[PDB]
RNA sequence: AGUGUGGAGAUCGAAGAUGAUUAGAGACCAUUGUAGUCCACACUGCAAACGAUGACACCCAUGAAUUGGGGAUCUCUAUUCGCACGGGAAUAUCCUCAGCACACGCGAAAGCUUUGAGGUUACAGUCUCAGGGGGGAGUA
RNA sequence: UGCUGUUGCUGUUAAAGGGUUCGUAGUUGAACUGUGGGCUGUGCAGUUCCUGGUCCCGUCCAUGUCGGAUUUG
């Protein structure tokens, strides 16, 4: 069991997609994953820390054997798109756009849901998701920026969440990850779809 | 002047439901309004039937909330074929993608270190 | 695992679960009190059987070392690894 | 009662001065703290716009690639003399803290 | 104004406690803070210590298992008779059950337990439960 | 009314027969929203009710006073679980409705020691505990079997239903406003399961949720 | 602010005078003006003398700042100025001590927070001052 | 009546921190002289010898860079 273990490809997609560099500025939290500074003052991320939050997400995921039940958000065009597909190819149910504040905590409602599991693009731009979450008993998975208050947030996984590409891949690591774990993807070969899959629209 | 919601809402229902009204016309979008709508007043129609066109008339600009059934050709509009592409692309084929001074202190420390076709700026 | 009788007879209503961080008993009332289920993996990269979850009480997860105290735990139960 | 300020609409904190020697209102001149009183920096023109282009015009040396003078004075209102001259109003409580510093 | 260096030690430990942290570092040991925490650790409400010298006075790092309700200090040191563990049980502890009173005595310090099947009283130092 | 319909999850383990009891709603901690979640639970004959109080409130308004009637309920079976809502309404008869509903959805489990050798069923509160609604706060304290219950009148309502048998009072602050009173003393019987003692403490082995378990059973309900 | 003896006496200005305002209006407004405002030497000790928050000690998370001093760069090393009060001055990155300030918990609430009103019914670090319904009265 | 409060009160705004500082009676006051050993039988926790179920080495492939297997390894 060296399985799981990042490797060569993998590393070179982030640093070739770009997830591994941060906001300029820096939370107290989110400092254990950052690995110094450039000159142009971003932070740069442990591949390292940034990979196993990952798995830990995946393995978290693949350990829900409903997928209805977990739950994938953003309120990010750029986290939108990505949302999406990634709900297919492991199942999960998904709200992008504006997060109704009460889908969670109102009964009568027709909308309400009530998921096992949460995750979240932005921990800043879904507070009113993470907030309700904390009523509900549900964990939250967050892919953060060097930023992101991680009040309420259980697992959170080092990313640029700025961008359409550096999110992409992280969705698609993900489902990939999620998908050599739970439904039988071969991990010898490169997988099927193209991160080119997980981009925002507009025209 | 102003539309009160049931204007709006009812139209909206409409222009969901028919493509049958189509020219800007308001007579003809009008003629279809009043057989398939029961309002029970003209008014109502004359309202709708007024709303109606500017709805159709503005999906020519654009989309419009109550979106129709063309999503099926807007969604499946995204077409994902492409050479590889992005991902390879990226690599660009023995062109290093660039990295900074600290990236690679990232690498040599990792004990993946340096991924191939990897360079510095 | 709760104030028995001199005759032996469990006393207790119910044995509450207890934050694998702080070792708090999280109480009925507490409506954070999370439970994280990693899937428990085994050579090849699949999943059986697995029992390993996290409890985390209300208080922590409000400020924000929820995510500090699961690495700690992962760590000491070895889901994860410290490079 | 209640106090309605964390600041007591002064600059001056507990443990800092203690004095701060007052000074005149313009339009006024009720005594008020530096700290207290409102100020304000203006750099005002001489001449209304319509009536620079009759003297811009007037002047041999002027007007081209040079411009006229212009007013330059602080202004230190009475928080009273402030209020009834708009320069500050009332604000929601919720707003109250706003600092807008000189930020371009 | 260090005027009792228990004072400041247990409240330490209680107000880190309160906190959940796993580690506490005590400022001035001393031959009490010492014998207190090894009553603490022997009924299990303290993992471990570190007494490292400074050549003045040391500074004690104890590892918290999280089972520490609290820690007091009782200031003036009233003194007990083998007869007063019923007020200090009834006043200062939770139940009759699982709290303890430490105190000096003739003996050492020690629990109003281990005091009691002594005989010993003496005077008092502190709680936890 | 008719046969009711389950919202939620649990409402539809608790409809069907796979969750038996609160003490598993309790364990992994989840809001009860819905009442007749309580009524399935408990076995009828056991479930006591009385209203504590009620008392009119005045929203000042152009022209008269508006008037809502608050009123408080409690709820529980004498052993364990009480509960105590406080809802409002345009009329007492809809306020004392509402209110017995909040007081079912709050029931909240209360722990049950000894003074002394344990012996028989224990009759009282395990530790000292206290607990503040308000100015008013309700000091709880562990007591010798057959006192009986020393408090003021509305506590000893609050604590006859959850169970206790013998408990010594105090109540700090304003007690005459019942309003604070009946919920301090409430938040004081909560309290006696946050406490840990070293009974409680060693490990217990994780279990899983019921409707982690369940979901199957979930999804087949929903879709 | 007052008070005593000398000085000073520009400005402002209790009392005072005058003109307005007003039903009346020495009031508020305007032209004045004495004591005073200023100084030395003596008294007085009566402030919303306020942070309405006693003093000493401990514990306590976060973000950008700021004033002293110091250290590193000579993984962060770098900018601009050039015998003479100068092997210098300021800046940048980071640290550090010391000062004024812009998460828990507590609180009746307003709010307070490593500058506490936190760490208190789970009540105990030390010393001290003041309070005990409103008046009468800080009076006799 | 925890409305005299040692147990046990309150003092930013409700009644209440002296205007500041020095200071006697008075009260309070930092750490240290200090894990005693060994023998027997018996309960606990942390190097002989045996495992082959791992990772490391290596082999075969070579795969431009995310297969792998390979036996003694």
């Amino acid at each position: 069991s060296k399985v799981l273990r990042m490797k060569e490809s993998d590393a070179q997609k982030l640093l070739a997609m770009r997830c591994h560099i941060g906001t300029r500025n820096q939370s107290s939290a989110m400092k254990k994953y950052i690995y110094g500074r450039t000159a142009e003052g971003s932070h740069i991320i442990d591949v390292h820390m940034m990979w196993e939050k990952l798995i830990l997400a995946a393995r978290v995921i693949a350990a829900v054997e409903n997928p209805k039940d977990v739950c994938v958000c953003s309120s990010r065009l750029y986290g939108t798109r990505a949302i999406y597909k990634f709900s297919q190819h492991v199942g999960t149910s998904f709200h992008g756009g504006r997060f109704i504040p009460g889908t969670f905590t109102n009964q009568i409602q027709k909308k309400f849901v009530q998921p096992r599991v949460l995750v979240v693009t932005d921990p800043r731009t879904d507070h009113q998701a993470i907030r309700e979450a904390s009523l509900v008993n549900i964990p939250v998975i967050a892919l953060c920026d060097t930023d992101a208050p991680l009040e309420y947030v259980d697992i959170a996984i080092p990313c640029n969440n700025r961008g359409i590409k550096s999110i992409g891949m992280m969705y698609w690591l993900l489902a990939r990850e999620v998908l050599r774990l739970r439904g039988t993807i071969v991990r010898s070969v490169p997988w099927e779809e193209k991160v080119d899959l997980f981009f925002y629209r507009d025209p | 002047k102003i539309r009160t919601k049931t204007v709006k809402r009812a139209s909206r229902q409409v222009v969901e439901k028919y493509y049958s009204k189509l020219n800007f016309d308001f007579y003809q979008n009008k003629r279809v309004v009043m057989d398939v709508t029961i309002a029970e007043s003209k008014k109502l129609k004359n309202k709708i039937a007024g709303y109606a066109t500017h709805i159709m008339k503005r999906l020519a600009r654009g989309p419009v909330r109550g979106i129709s059934l063309k999503l099926q050709e807007e969604e499946r509009e995204r077409r994902m074929d492409h050479a590889p592409a992005t991902s390879d692309v990226d690599k660009a084929i023995q062109s290093g993608v660039s990295v900074d001074k600290k990236t690679m202190q990232m690498l040599q420390r990792l004990e993946i270190g340096v991924p191939r076709r990897v360079k510095r700026a | 695992i709760g104030m028995f009788n001199e005759e032996g007879e469990n006393v207790d209503l119910y044995i509450p679960r207890k934050c694998h961080a702080t070792n708090t008993l999280i109480e009925a009332h507490d409506h954070a009190a999370v439970q994280i289920s990693i899937a428990n993996v085994g050579p090849n990269g699949v999943i059986n059987g697995t029992t390993t979850t996290l409890c985390i009480a209300g208080y922590l997860r409000s400020q924000g070392e929820s995510d500090h105290a699961i690495n700690h735990i992962t760590i000491d139960r070895g889901i994860m690894r410290i490079k | 009662m209640t106090t309605k300020r964390r600041n007591h609409g002064r600059s001056k904190p507990a443990h800092s001065r203690g004095r701060v020697k007052p000074i005149h209102c313009f339009n006024c001149g009720r005594l008020t703290p530096k700290d207290k009183a409102v100020g304000r920096f203006v750099v005002r023109r001489m001449l209304d716009a319509a009536s620079a282009r009759d003297v811009a015009e007037a002047s041999p040396v002027y007007g081209a690639n040079f411009p006229m003078p212009k007013l330059y004075m602080k202004q230190r209102f009475c928080i009273a003399c402030a209020i009834h001259s708009r320069t500050v109003r009332a604000r929601p409580v919720g707003n109250r803290k706003i600092r807008y510093t000189k930020k371009v | 104004t260090m005027m009792s260096v228990l004072a400041n030690a247990l409240r330490t430990i209680a107000s880190a406690e309160r906190r959940g942290k796993r580690q506490v570092l005590i400022r001035p040991s001393s031959k009490v803070v010492v014998k207190f925490l090894q009553v603490m650790q022997k009924h299990g409400y303290i993992g471990e210590f570190e007494i490292i010298d400074d050549h003045r006075a040391g500074k004690i790092v104890v590892n918290l298992n999280g089972r520490l309700n609290k820690c007091g200090a009782i200031c003036p040191r009233f003194d007990c008779a083998t007869t007063d563990y019923e007020k200090w049980m009834k006043n200062i502890l939770p139940s009759r059950q699982f709290g303890f009173v430490v105190l000096t005595t003739s003996l050492g310090i020690m629990d109003h337990e281990e005091a009691r099947s002594r005989n010993t009283g003496g005077k008092v130092l502190g709680f936890f439960y | 009314e008719k046969e009711w319909v389950p919202c939620t999850k649990l409402g539809r383990l608790v409809k069907a027969q796979k969750v038996t009891s609160l003490e598993e709603i309790f364990l992994f901690s989840m809001p009860i929203k819905e009442h007749q979640i309580v009524d399935t639970l408990i076995a009828e004959g056991q479930l006591h009710d009385e209203m504590m109080k009620i008392y009119p409130v005045q929203k000042a308004t152009s022209a008269g006073q508006r008037t809502r009637f608050k009123a408080f309920n409690v709820v529980g079976d004498c052993d364990g679980h009480i509960g105590i809502g406080a809802r409002v309404g345009k009329e007492v008869s809809l306020a004392i409705r509402a209110s017995m509903i909040a007081a079912k959805l709050n029931i909240v489990p209360v722990r049950r020691g000894y003074w002394g050798n344990k012996i028989g069923e224990p009759h009282t509160i395990p530790m000292k505990v206290t607990g503040k609604c308000g100015s008013v706060a309700v000091r709880l304290v562990p007591a010798p079997r057959g006192t009986g219950i020393v408090a003021a009148p509305v506590p000893k309502k609050i604590l006859e239903f959850a169970g206790v048998e013998d408990v010594y009072t105090s109540s700090r602050g304003k007690t005459r406003t019942h309003g604070n009173l009946i919920m301090a003393t409430f938040y004081a019987l909560r309290k006696t399961y946050g406490f840990l003692t070293p009974d409680l403490w060693a490990d217990t082995e994780p279990s899983r949720d019921p409707t982690d378990e369940h979901a199957e059973l979930l999804a087949e309900m929903t879709t």
